[PDB]
RNA sequence: CCGACUUACCAACCCGAUGCAAACUGCGAAUACCGGAGAAUGUUAUCACGGGAGACACACGGCGGGUGCUAACGUCCGUC
RNA sequence: UCCUCCUAAAGAGUAACGGAGGAGCACGAAGGUUGGCUAAUCCUGGUCGGACAUCAGGAGGUUAGUGCAAUGGCAUAAGCCAGCUUGACUGCGAGCGUGACGGCGCGAGCAGGUGCGAAAGCAGGUCAUAGUGAUCCGGUGGUUCUGAAUGGAAGGGCCAUC
RNA sequence: UGCCUGGCGGCCGUAGCGCGGUGGUCCCACCUGACCCCAUGCCGAACUCAGAAGUGAAACGCCGUAGCGCCGAUGGUAGUGUGGGGUCUCCCCAUGCGAGAGUAGGGAACUGCCAGGCAA
RNA sequence: CGCGGGGUGGAGCAGCCUGGUAGCUCGUCGGGCUCAUAACCCGAAGGUCGUCGGUUCAAAUCCGGCCCCCGCAACCA
RNA sequence: GGGGCUGAUUCUGGAUUCGACGGGAUUUGCGAAACCCAAGGUGCAUGCCGAGGGGCGGUUGGCCUCGUAAAAAGCCGCAAAAAAUAGUCGC
């Protein structure tokens, strides 16, 4: 009665802090928010948060309740 | 309380102006006074700042805090606006519904010149 | 405060028949004349 | 604005004397009065709320008010969403003369009359009152009306304590038993 | 499944239609929503066929 | 016995009986019986362990048990293959790591107690010594 | 309809005037074996002391087993929902020696156990035998009626 | 019956103390993994393209586990 | 067959007749925008009304809610209410993640063109993650694109679609 | 500049609460009045406008207060990388990283800009 | 997939067509009826004709539809 | 031993045993138990000691009673507690 189970959507980070990247490219892959919006970071349909423009991306924790922030730097 | 309340009302509003990188146009409303204010994107200077609270430009009008305070100095805090170049804002509603005397502030700096 | 949905008004003169007038705004109706006043209420004996 | 005018010269040089108020904003004053008749039975017939309402409806400016089901009770046959009671929330300059209405010309129109209850209170200084009935109101002629209904009454002032709340209704003839 | 597909065609002389999904059961009144054709470049309304 | 009330699981898994033990010493009490071997302690070996401890006192103190099995053993019946999933509830362990306080008494002397541990240590599969109340 | 075991047979040995169709109070096991699991009816009567006019004579046992733990017994003396109206009155017209409620019928109103219940008079057998007598005695009287005409 | 006193004890809230959790986490590594910078060394070890393949029955040992009795020269994965 | 948690050893991913569960839909609004508001559960008191209605008062804090299973989320609310609408629009789309492939997803922005709001802005569906089958075959509308000696027509191609 | 307040932030619990004193000159809040601007599943509560008589009650701000939350060592310990060993379902040693929690304690914030008030 | 008709009192069947001026009986209640009931006798009740429009002086009728009951050969994604 | 089916007529949400019975509440008549106020009556009484308790013994951890000691009321086992406690059929 066991045994059914669901296949990998292939969620989680995939460009790291310091690394350069195109507009469009694909920042993380995330269910919740656990992950928002800084600079040149755009959230998606169902988060994505995808590259607005060109540069680095910069994981930061900033506001009141410390939620974590991606932005990009155009560098 | 009624304060903080519409404070997390034009919270929605500063996020959009800061993350697109765009100069706001904050108000302030009193029972008397009335207040404006051009804040620059860095989000911690001011640079334009012109309010009924002034004893150089509450002196020229009768009642601070009403309509006729208000378009008196929406078309004083403008007029400096405009001598610095500045023609990209957005005004900022800060809580306060957008029909009365913020609105007829904000018309006073279209009369002087300044669209937003 | 708002407008239009709170039970309706009617002004009235009224008069209590015991040597007691009670003449105030009111949203009775038409008009109406009171049996007992307050001064004859027996709340003392 | 009659007992208001009372209120202001007679109660508040009282009430300044009673409890030593060295402030003129810190004596209790009377705000709102919550005119609520919970019918209740109205689920599968409008017209026991309507004609509620139509019982209920000779108090302010205009037409009558009905409630809402705070949520679903299995118990009393209610779900969510439900024209269940009649609520009325008069504060400002038109419930001061309500009170001339129902502390003054509807306690003599009271059916066996004994007291009012000193115990009825909200814990921070407002009063809730009950009626049985309706009649005690003049705006009923008892001629063309069906019903008995009764409806609660819950005054909220602006006290910090139960008794300082009671020294006002001391104030305004509260028939206290 | 109850809420079956239909077709939304145009007021305009054009064929083009949109095909989208309403309850016939739940609703029996019929979508008015001024959507926008191609073929006219413009917003006309959009009534339901079969 | 013991036995938990509405588990979260009704099946869990093997798991590895790995570290020492998180509770410390003695606290309820006055005198412990603390683990030293490393191993799994089920439910009817407590209360077996629990009555030939009682036993010596006979009602007298209390007698604090500090451990809980918590922990359902899928056991597979006789003479069946292996696989076609995972066997239902046998009996209940308590992961017992070294360092281990099993049971606290009080109001007893030491001395009617150590024989009262020792005869518990009988029934109980794992190596334990007597431990007195800690001090500071 | 939903009618279940009758006592036709305390006909030919009551001769009951007036019926009432109260309700019975049963236990859990009783509804499920009441519409079908064999539910007997004969020798029913009753047991009043104050208020507890009890269906005596009811076999009704379970067919599907649903008993634990308590005991639970076929046959038992069923409490009877009675009208107050129709409670007082049987301080009377019950204790005449010979006089007794009996269930003609059981049956269902909407799922809910009605038992038409009737206060019996009972027959002595030398009137016994005028009635089986007066039964021949109809049908052949008009056999002799039909042979004017043959 | 009154019911006063008493009671092992069965008993929620609240607090203090004590343990357990793969599907509990207000904490949190080691490594692993990704990106950037640098020198050393590596008959390019890198990627792409074209031709030709075989292969998709693995096994044990070490480690991290499921399962099995932490039973199997047992089974099923990850890892060397 | 697909989706959610664990197994899965802190990248992703990873099996068993391993352990828990859901889906074969729903909404023309439950959509979009604008504006507004902020739960659960208690005790305080009051006509029916009492443990469970209606009303006021405070604690309390989102344990509430999110059409539906879990997980990750959400008050700047993604929660709730009201206003007006159809952006649940079309042609594209740099650039990416995902797979052996077929395939799936994100995506600023351009043009046409629409709605909301004064406006910056947002909308090319629903808080996200399941709610679904490839091709062939044939049905329907549109499009001369082709149409066999020519003229049409038949029949196909294309686009929309069953 | 100093003392203040108000507007906007940085950082966001050492930054948050409880509790005790504080202020109305300027400012701010309460307020006063409201046909008309306008608000509303209700009555100028809130929302909205017109005024400011009165108050610092309440709010807010400042100060005190560790009564709590919070931050937090050194060391020790768990765990682990790599290399060997054993009574190899678990441990030890070598070396590398080093917790969590608790303890000593730290702390009831700080910082940037603009405008009026009073002292300079 | 598109071919054959009918939908009318609570019920089952006609009037419609060959235009205008809706009934029948089953089930009901009203009475008779009766040592008792009933056999049986009569008294009464009910849908504007499935729905919506048009033609027609005149629509239940006729015609346009739409909906329902189906019956039918189709049925090679 | 395993798998499937069924498990009160609704077989997928709106049980309303038409009933004395068990339970709560409302209205209603007001009672030291559904209450307190020494006030209207109202001067010599109350409580603890002593003190016995209907016919027998006991009896409220407390009583109708006792001016310093043997009689008087509610109640417990005792005892006036009844029987074809539905019909119908028999020697």
């Amino acid at each position: 009665r066991n045994g059914r189970d669901s296949e990998a959507k292939r969620l989680g980070v995939k460009r790291f802090g310091g690394e350069s990247v195109l507009a469009g490219s694909i920042i993380v892959r995330q269910r919740g928010t656990k992950f928002h919006a800084g600079a040149n970071v755009g959230c998606g349909r169902d988060h994505t948060l995808f590259a607005k423009a060109d540069g680095k991306v910069k994981f930061e924790v900033k506001g009141p309740k410390n939620r974590k922030f991606i932005s990009i730097e155009a560098e | 309380d009624k304060k903080s309340a519409r404070i997390r009302r034009a919270t929605r509003a500063r996020r959009k102006l800061q993350e697109l990188g765009a100069t706001r146009l904050v108000v302030h409303r009193t029972p008397r006074h009335i207040y404006a204010q051009v804040i620059a994107p860095n989000g911690s200077e001011v640079l334009v700042a012109a309010s009924t609270v002034e004893k150089a430009i509450a002196e020229q009008l009768k009642y601070t805090g009403n309509k006729d305070a208000a378009a008196a100095v929406g078309k004083a805090v403008a007029e400096r606006a405009l001598e610095k170049g500045i023609k990209d804002v957005s005004f900022d509603r800060s809580g306060f519904q957008y029909h009365g005397r913020v609105q007829a502030l904000a018309d006073a700096a279209r009369e002087a010149g300044l669209q937003f | 405060m708002k407008k239009d949905i709170h039970p309706k008004y009617e002004e009235i003169t009224a008069s209590c028949s015991c040597g007691n007038v009670m003449k105030i705004r009111s949203t009775v109706g038409h008009d109406l004349n009171l049996d007992v006043c307050s001064k004859c209420h027996p709340f003392f004996t | 604005a009659k007992l208001h005018d009372y209120y202001k010269d007679e109660v508040v040089k009282k009430l300044m004397t009673e409890f030593n108020y060295n402030s003129v904003m810190q004596v209790p004053r009377v705000e709102k009065i919550t005119l609520n008749m919970g019918v209740g039975e109205a689920i599968a017939d409008k017209k026991l709320l309507d004609n509620a309402a139509a019982d209920l409806a000779a108090i302010s400016g205009q037409k009558p008010l009905i409630t809402k089901a705070r949520k679903s009770v299995a118990g009393f046959k209610i779900r969510q969403g439900y024209p269940i009671g009649c609520k009325v929330t008069l504060r400002g300059e038109r419930m001061w003369e309500f009170f001339e209405r129902l502390i003054t010309i509807a306690v003599p129109r009271i059916r066996d009359f004994r007291g009012l209850s000193a115990k009825s209170f909200d814990g921070r200084g407002n009063y809730s009152m009950g009626v049985r009935e309706q009649i005690i109101f003049p705006e009923i002629d008892y001629d063309k009306v069906d019903r008995v209904r009764g409806l609660d009454i819950t005054i909220t002032t602006t006290a910090k304590s139960d008794e300082e709340g009671r020294a006002l209704l001391a104030a305004f003839d509260f028939p206290f038993r | 499944g109850i809420r079956e597909k239909i077709k939304l065609v145009s007021s305009a002389g054009t064929g083009h239609f949109y095909t989208t999904t309403k309850n016939k059961r739940t609703k029996p009144e019929k979508l008015e929503l001024k959507k926008f054709d191609p073929v006219v470049r413009q917003h006309v309304i959009y009534k339901e066929a079969k | 016995m013991l036995q938990p009330k509405r588990t979260k699981f009704r099946k869990m898994h093997k798991g590895r009986n790995r570290g020492l033990a998180q509770g410390t010493d003695v606290s309820f009490g006055s005198f412990g019986l603390k683990a030293v071997g490393r191993g799994r302690l089920t439910a009817r070996q407590i209360e077996a362990a629990r009555r030939a401890m009682t036993r010596a006192v006979k009602r007298q103190g209390k007698i604090w048990i500090r451990v809980f099995p918590d922990k359902p053993i899928t056991e597979k019946p006789l003479a069946v293959r292996m696989g076609k999933g995972k066997g239902n509830v046998e009996y209940w362990v308590a992961l017992i790591q070294p360092g281990k306080v099993l049971y606290e008494m009080d109001g007893v002397p030491e001395e009617l107690a150590r024989e009262a541990f020792k005869l518990a240590a009988a029934k109980l599969p794992i190596k334990t010594t007597f431990v007195t109340k800690t001090v500071m | 309809s939903a009618t279940i075991a009758l006592n036709k047979r305390a006909r030919h040995e009551y001769f009951i005037e007036e019926e009432f169709e109260a309700g019975l109070a049963l236990q859990g096991w009783e509804v499920k074996s009441l519409r079908a699991g064999k539910a007997n009816i004969s020798d029913s009567y009753v047991l009043l002391r104050d208020g507890e006019a009890f269906l005596f004579g009811a076999n009704i046992t379970p067919m599907a087993v649903a008993s634990t733990h308590v005991v639970c017994d076929p046959t038992r003396t069923r409490k009877l929902l009675l009208n107050q109206r129709e409670l007082d009155s049987l301080y009377g017209r019950v204790n005449r020696e010979g006089y007794t409620v009996v269930a003609l019928s059981l049956y269902w109103k909407n799922a809910w156990c009605k038992v038409k219940i009737g206060v019996a008079k009972g027959k002595k057998q030398h009137d016994k035998r005028s009635d089986i007598k007066e039964r021949e005695w109809q049908v052949d009287k008009a056999r002799i009626m039909k042979n004017a005409h043959r």
